[PDB]
């Protein structure tokens, strides 16, 4: 028979965000930071991995 | 195009202004190693069907 096996691993822990949060043009990846007034900020940061 | 862009903003009478980038795109490239592919008897055309 055949049988699929589903794995789940965690890794060392890293900040969290949602994929589509961030924003990789290939020489930088960054996120839009929202402020105390509303205000939006980017900024830098750098991507360990990404799943699921 | 970019700084024409800005100024053109700052002219009493525009409402806005806009230029197309040439190479604003993004991509994800899949760049191929002949000799890694090889290794399991695979051209680079047998790679690219996938």
């Amino acid at each position: 028979m055949n049988a699929w096996l589903q794995l789940n691993t965690a890794s060392e822990p890293m900040l969290l965000i949602p994929s589509q949060a961030l924003i990789d043009t290939g020489s930088e990846q960054r996120v839009i930071t929202v402020d105390a007034d509303g205000r939006f900020v980017p900024k830098r940061v750098a991507v360990f991995q990404a799943s699921q | 195009a970019e700084q024409i862009e800005e100024v053109a903003r700052t002219v009493p009478g525009v409402a806005s202004a806009l230029a197309e980038r040439l190479e604003g795109g993004r991509y994800i490239n899949v760049e191929i190693n002949r000799e890694k592919a090889a290794r399991y008897g695979m051209t680079v055309a047998d790679v690219q069907l996938f």
